[PDB]
RNA sequence: CGGUUGGCCUCGGAUAGCCGGUCCCCCGCCGGGGUCCGGUGCGGAGUGCCCUUCGUCCUGGGAAACGGGGCGCGGCCGGAGAGGCGGCCGCCCCCUCGCCCGUCACGCACCGCACGUUCGUGGGGAACCUGGCGCUAAACCAUUCGUAGACGACCUGCUU
RNA sequence: UGGGCCACUUUUGGUAAGCAGAACUGGCGCUGCGGGAUGAACCGAACGCCGGGUUAAGGCGCCCGAUGCCGACGCUCAUCA
RNA sequence: GCUGGGAAGGCCCGGCGGGGAAGGUGGCUCGGGGGCCCCCGAGUGUUACAGCCCCCCCGGCAGCAGCACUCGCCGAAUCCCGGGGCCGAGGGAGCGAGACCCGUCGCCGCGCUCUCCCCCCUCCCGGCG
């Protein structure tokens, strides 16, 4: 229970707001409803933001409360964020998000004919294989 | 007296120069307004109550908005104010963590009008600046004097609640 | 190409969707996303408005009708139309086999169903 | 849409699931509202029973059976509410009142249904959890609500079916994973296609 | 084959509290719930469609029981979806709660 | 008389917590615990999932082959809260076609244009033809009764 | 026409009054319309018959047009809020 | 465009540095849990195996109310393009020809010719490689 913590370095994934969808690493807390904020690395200059706006990650950055940008980014850049993330399960489910959003109409009519056949093959192996595990005659 | 969200501006003006005092004096306030017309009826209202000076007698010779000069450090405010309750008028004294001087003044107007129903015609403000966390006096600003602060977000309440406005599962609050 | 009276000339290839070289308006159309480079591609020059416009029989020298011309109902398609089909889809078919799934998306059909909402849709 | 909308009204407050149900039965949209009894209301229980029985005394003193009509099941307590939202005094008033149906329990057209839920009108989304608040069929049963037993054995039996029947669905995806790992060779094919458009993360 | 229409609702006429205008028609399209999504609607035509007894003619094929009312969304009605739209005709009022079709005429995408 | 223009066939719920899967105990070889392993801004995802329609003809390739389709027959089981439903076996009768990638051509290609497209063999009401299986009643008045009654109503009797 | 009445402020008698009597301006009477649920007088605004646009006062859970904003900061639990 | 000829901020380990302190880093002392070795809690203090604030002897470079969405007022210091909606009232505007089938006219903004040279794609091309 709470594995998650509001603390200096922690990174946080800005949802909604002007820096939507972005990164941001927790300098410091202005009391109880926003924090000091910068993302570097991730093109976010310095701010206030609320806890509203952001949603806690796993990663932890190390460097003192209230340092600077250049401190923040090369603490960014030594166990770079922008290869853990990205490659985390949550970004590429963003990507995957992303992506479908972005999907044409030729490209709707491909996922069509493709997802119609793998439910097909799908569907036949799962026949296939209760009719196999009906095969129980014992007492 | 409406608000916003509250810009500083100095303001600087005098009496007019008759023949007996070629150079009046200069005064300078600081003061919290939603823009610069604002904040020269408040300087006239402040003067007035001050100095024996008026609008007609006299002049504004500066008005120009102060700029935040650290707006990225966070900051302890302490403000002085009177106001007047629908009883008589008090003294206090505030303390509020910010950013900018004047966003820890319209801080300060809101809760005024939270805390005490006082509107920003009943409130004053006569002194405002900048405090270490070793001098604060207000609980709710010391216990966010700590370096190593850490506490989680315990209860997300949703707040798309009209996208979707009709779903099969319930949402969660635990993140 | 788009035609001298603002009129888009398309063409399914008729052996894929039954659609023939027609003149279409631009404002009832939607454009998607997919490319078929025509470069040197060869359109007769008789393929104008004139080419395209309808044309009338009704009615030669007589004024009261009560006897019916029960003929040219049959809209007749002439050999010079389906011999310009015919090379026209010649010379662009062996490119739309080209491409894979292609042809079996021009044989396919655009529609709605119970999720989609074409605001949202890119094409 | 042209379906039935079907909720589930365990776990929302009242006037809020209401005025959603109003809107919605006032713009078409035949809608169900289950399982009235397990509405919740804000405020406490003692309260929420005056109130009811301030409802209770308002009462025509020359002909009490002309009177105001205080019915006592949760989903006609419901349905009285969102009669109270609506303009039932003209035709279309009455035909979206028509239009909307309310029930005790899950009836069995619709104990085999998907049922939605309206998280604006939900009491974890609209209540701080230091509040109180009342049941709906705890404050019917008290005011003359006769058959709350009968109701919650049938919500037993439907439980046991419900579970019986999600075992099944358990079973089954299961075994659908199972044939994906069985036959992920011959559909590598066209895992990779739906992969690229975004679709199987 | 396919639907070739966006499904939207009439939800009533233009209005104040007590004074409407006939004039002008509130539509509710399904999918949309602000005013940047109504953006794409926003001159495409609509019909509302309906039966009646007598037959009338049918452009491009036989007589049948079936009548159109024309019209076409005009702009936007207040921060979440809901059109406002201009019929030839002023719509009667036992079509509000009812289906009108929007059609993706004149094209801009 | 008109609406409508694919479907969702279902855990219980918690919200200061959840969801899924396995190795060792217990319940007349399934369900319950305790480990252990995953995921958690829900991807075993309702921002989800499933169906997807231009139709045929020659011709290959894999998917299939333990199959598809018979409002075709018969039987069995489950469902009572408003069951009006769902599921499975045996008999025979047609096809190895339908699903994906290809080859080949044809169909009114109706000459830019609207109500097209489903549900649908929709609901309701009269009438005609056409066969197979069946059935041959009550109510009210009038009359009696007086447990009833202003009148109506009500309670009764009438070839054995 | 020579019965007036109401409202801000001032004001006389009266414990007071939707009471009686004055001053000043505006109204109602003679005036519909938007809002105040409802209402001669309040708030907005005064009106030929219409289309488009925009507003005032007032609002925007649903009745009921409009917040279905991922609105901001606080205060408050009432067994007559 | 202006402003404190913006305020902050970025990079140049900013460099000679000079200080200062806690929302106190390392190092140490003490207290707890993991195979004498590791981390958390309490005192110590001034850079250390983190950093923060002020003064510079001077800053430099890039950018500049930012095409990293921190915080303004603007446009003789302001222009271009596009989309939706509603609407089309009026009906003899000819100074010249002596109006001739029928006023493509006024004002305003433009382009070419009555001068001569070029050069670039062309063309009934004429024969065509
Ligand atoms: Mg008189
Ligand atoms: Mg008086
Ligand atoms: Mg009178
Ligand atoms: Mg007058
Ligand atoms: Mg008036
Ligand atoms: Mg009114
Ligand atoms: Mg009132
Ligand atoms: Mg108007
Ligand atoms: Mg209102
Ligand atoms: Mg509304
Ligand atoms: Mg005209």
């Amino acid at each position: 229970v709470f594995r998650r913590f509001v603390e200096v370095g922690r990174v946080a994934y800005v949802s909604f707001g002007p820096h939507a969808g972005k990164l941001v690493a927790i300098v410091d807390v202005i009391d109880q409803n926003r924090a000091l904020v910068d993302g570097p690395c991730t093109q976010v200059r310095r701010q206030a933001m609320p806890f509203k706006c952001m949603q806690l990650t796993d990663f932890i950055l190390k460097f003192p409360h209230s340092a600077h940008q250049k401190y923040v980014r090369q603490a960014w850049q030594k166990a770079d964020i922008n290869t853990k993330w990205a490659a985390t399960r949550w970004a590429k489910k963003i990507e995957a998000r992303e992506r479908k959003a972005k999907m044409t109409d030729f490209d709707r009519f491909k996922v069509m004919k493709a997802k119609k056949m793998r439910n097909r093959i799908i569907k036949n192996e799962v026949k296939k294989l209760q009719k196999a595990a009906l095969l129980k005659a014992s007492p | 007296k409406a608000s916003g969200t509250l810009r500083e501006y100095k303001v600087v003006g005098r009496c007019l120069p008759t023949p007996k005092c070629h150079t009046p004096p200069l005064y300078r306030m600081r003061i919290f307004a939603p823009n610069h017309v604002v904040a020269k009826s408040r300087f006239w209202y402040f003067v007035s109550q001050l100095k024996k000076m008026k609008k007609s007698s006299g002049e504004i010779v500066y008005c120009g908005q102060v700029f935040e000069k650290s707006p990225l450090r966070v900051k302890n405010f302490g403000i002085w104010l009177r106001y007047d309750s629908r009883s008589g008028t008090h003294n206090m004294y505030r303390e509020y963590r910010d950013l900018t001087t004047a966003g820890a003044v319209t801080q300060c107007y809101r809760d005024m009008g939270a805390r005490h129903r006082a509107r920003a015609h009943s409130i004053q403000i006569m002194k405002v600046e900048e405090i270490a966390a070793s001098k604060c006096r207000r609980p709710a600003v010391k216990q966010f004097h700590d370096s190593k602060i850490k506490f989680p977000l315990p209860h997300r309440v949703l707040r798309r609640q009209h996208k979707p406005r009709f779903t099969t599962k319930r949402p969660n609050t635990f993140f | 190409k788009q035609l001298a009276s603002g009129l888009l000339l398309v063409t399914g290839p008729l052996v894929l969707n039954r659609v023939p070289l027609r003149r279409t308006h631009q404002k009832f159309v939607i454009a998607t996303s997919t490319k078929i480079d025509i470069s040197n591609v060869k359109i007769p020059k008789h393929l104008t408005d004139a080419y395209f416009k309808k044309k009338k029989l009704r009615k030669p020298r007589h004024q009261e009708g009560e006897i019916f011309d029960t003929e040219k109902e049959k809209y007749e398609i002439t050999e010079q139309r389906k011999i310009d089909q015919k090379a026209v889809d010649s010379q662009i078919l062996p490119k739309i086999k080209a491409i894979p799934q292609l042809q079996g998306y021009l044989r396919s059909v655009f529609a709605l169903t119970n999720g989609i909402y074409p605001h949202k849709l890119v094409f | 849409e042209v379906q039935v909308l079907v909720l589930d009204g365990r776990g929302h407050l009242l006037g809020r699931l209401a005025a959603i149900v109003a809107k919605q039965v006032l713009l078409g949209r035949k809608v169900v509202v289950v399982r009235c009894e397990g509405i919740n209301i804000s405020g406490n229980f003692y309260r929420n029973k005056l109130k009811y029985l301030a409802f209770l005394r308002k009462r025509m003193n020359t002909n009490p059976s002309r009177g105001p009509y205080h019915f006592r099941a949760p989903s006609r307590i419901f349905w009285r509410t969102v009669r109270g939202m609506l303009p039932h005094k003209t035709k279309r008033g009455q035909a979206a009142l028509d239009r909307l149906k309310v029930f005790d329990g899950i009836p069995p057209p619709y104990d085999k249904k998907k049922r939605m839920v309206v998280p604006a009108a939900l009491k974890v989304v609209r209540l701080k959890p230091t509040r109180k608040f009342a049941y709906l069929g705890r404050l019917a049963h008290e005011v003359g609500w006769k058959y709350q037993a009968v109701t919650a054995t049938l919500e037993e039996k439907r439980k046991e079916k419900a579970k019986i029947h999600y075992r099944k669905k358990k079973q089954l995806m299961r075994l659908r994973k199972q044939a994906e790992k069985n036959v992920e060779k011959k559909i590598d094919k066209y895992t990779e296609v739906l992969k690229t458009h975004g679709l199987l993360v | 084959s396919g639907r070739l229409w966006s499904k939207a609702i009439f939800a009533g006429y233009k209005r104040g509290l007590r004074n409407q205008r006939e004039h002008t028609a509130l539509l509710k399209i399904e999918g949309v719930y602000a005013r940047d999504e109504t953006e794409f609607y926003l001159g495409k035509r609509c019909a509302y469609v309906y039966k009646a007894k007598n037959n009338t003619v049918t452009p491009g094929g036989k007589p049948n029981k079936t009548r159109v009312i024309w019209g076409k969304v005009t702009r936007a009605h207040g921060n979440s979806g809901m059109v406002r739209a201009k019929f030839r005709s002023n719509l009667p009022a036992k079509a509000i709660g009812h289906r009108i079709r929007v059609m993706l005429y004149p094209s801009r995408i």
